[PDB]
């Protein structure tokens, strides 16, 4: 069976490379080019790139031109591509895929692809998050749920863990993924829904905890003053 | 050269999916259509229009004329969910390339349809008094696990500022989703309201709120 083995994905900085190789087995090396594409988190698939692992010929997207360049080492059936200049924009995970061939007047499709790798640039050092109270609506006077957070900002690398309660509070409890803003620095939150009628009575505390920077925080979450 | 497929679609297990892939004179290319699970490589399903590689279930078919190419899984399973994308290659005009449509997102129906809940939280006083402003629009409980966020300020929308999650399930196994809107504090405060609208299965819902208010 045909395989395509990627790695030398890493974190970055902006303005630096990187160089992702794409190690092929299982069919004869030099008769089917190999393509590049990337997807951004939660995006779809673009096209960087083709190169003719026969001949040298590499083709580029417009829209990377200067700035990628694709090689090829016959004796270990390996494809390199190197990207330059990174930045924030370019944290995707990295796809290399076998294509027969692509030219003037012609173009395979993409029959085998590697398992793809994840490069992240970003100019951030480890870094702990600020987290603020999403306080429940100073409208839920009486009965009924309501819901409260707590919003996780501006933390390097991931993960972020969070409970309530330190773990007494689990019914009604969602965290939400991360997102990755431009500034190469992740935010979250977590949301809890309760009944209306414990707002007066019953304590919230979120517990955050970011490892990387040995960082835990509790985080009053009451109505708000108005 | 452009590819434009919607960005999503709902099917009963034993029905017909239907995904497009519209572009300028398609007819006249050939069209190759990909499946893509969560955190797998893509999968060729279709090339060249209507071919079905060796191994793939012969439910797959695809057809392309005029305007469109179209792939087809009659009598879906629930092991078809998935994002499919379309492709083509171009001459360029002496510059050849690939491109891909932007893709569509195939849930095969396995439980009930979920209206989504929206709770639309402002900036804290206290994110406020730390000289930042973010606005935080949690969708949760919603199934088909696919929506469209839209941001407001007063009746204009925006679009600098938003960084927003792709749905993912909850505990209770429906889904839900984030979005973020990112202002100074000027500019929080001097419009009279910010809204979050939130597309589900053709209709929305919309949640509003204001600096001058108490939430
Ligand atoms: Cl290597
Ligand atoms: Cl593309
Ligand atoms: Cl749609
Ligand atoms: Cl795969
Ligand atoms: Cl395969
Ligand atoms: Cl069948």
């Amino acid at each position: 069976q045909v395989q395509l083995v990627q790695s030398g994905a890493d974190v970055k900085k902006p303005g630096a490379s990187v160089k992702v190789s794409c190690k092929a087995s299982g069919y004869t090396f030099i008769h089917f080019g190999i393509s590049w594409v990337r997807q951004a988190p939660g995006q779809g698939l673009e096209w960087m790139g083709w190169i003719d692992t026969n001949n040298g010929n590499t083709n580029y997207a417009q829209s990377l031109q200067g700035r990628v360049t694709m090689t090829t080492d016959t004796s270990t059936g390996t494809a390199y591509m190197e990207l330059r200049s990174l930045s924030t924009d370019d944290t995707a995970v990295y796809f290399c895929a076998r294509a027969l061939e692509m030219g003037h007047r012609s173009g395979f499709p993409f029959d085998y692809w590697g398992q793809g790798v994840l490069v992240t640039v970003s100019p951030a050092s480890t870094k702990g998050p600020s987290v603020f109270p999403l306080a429940p609506s100073s409208k839920s006077t009486s009965g009924g749920t309501a819901a409260l957070g707590c919003l996780v900002k501006d933390y390097f690398p991931e993960p972020v863990t969070v409970s309530w309660n330190s773990g007494a509070l689990t019914s009604g409890v969602h965290t939400f993924p991360a997102v990755l803003q431009s500034s190469g620095l992740y935010s979250l939150s977590s949301v809890v829904t309760v009944p209306s009628s414990s707002l007066g009575t019953q304590t919230y505390i979120c517990n955050v905890n970011h490892k990387p920077s040995n960082t835990k925080v509790d985080k009053r979450v009451e109505p708000k003053s108005c | 050269y452009e590819l434009t497929q919607p960005p999503s679609v709902s099917v009963a297990p034993g029905q017909r999916a239907t995904i497009t892939c519209g572009g300028h004179n398609i007819g006249a290319k050939n069209v190759h259509w990909y499946q893509q699970k969560p955190g797998q490589a893509p999968v060729l399903v279709i090339q060249y229009d209507s071919d079905r590689p060796s191994g793939i279930p012969e439910r797959f078919s695809g057809s392309n004329s005029g305007s469109t190419a179209t792939l087809t899984i009659s009598r879906v399973e629930a092991g078809d969910e998935a994002d499919y994308y379309c492709q083509v290659w171009d001459s360029g005009r002496g510059h050849p390339l690939y491109v891909f449509g932007g893709g569509t997102k195939v849930t095969v129906l396995g439980q009930p349809k979920a209206n989504p809940t929206v709770t639309l939280f402002p900036p804290s006083s206290e994110e406020l008094q730390a000289n930042k402003a973010t606005l935080v629009c949690l969708i949760s409980d919603f199934y088909p696990g696919a929506v469209t966020v839209a941001w407001k300020a007063d009746s204009s929308p925006v679009k600098a500022g938003v960084e927003t999650t792709t749905p993912s399930k909850q505990s209770n196994n429906k889904y839900a989703a984030s979005s973020y809107l990112s202002l100074t504090p000027e500019q929080w405060k001097s419009h009279r309201s910010y809204s979050c609208q939130v597309t589900h299965e053709g209709s929305t819902v919309e949640k509003t709120v204001a600096p001058t208010e108490c939430s």
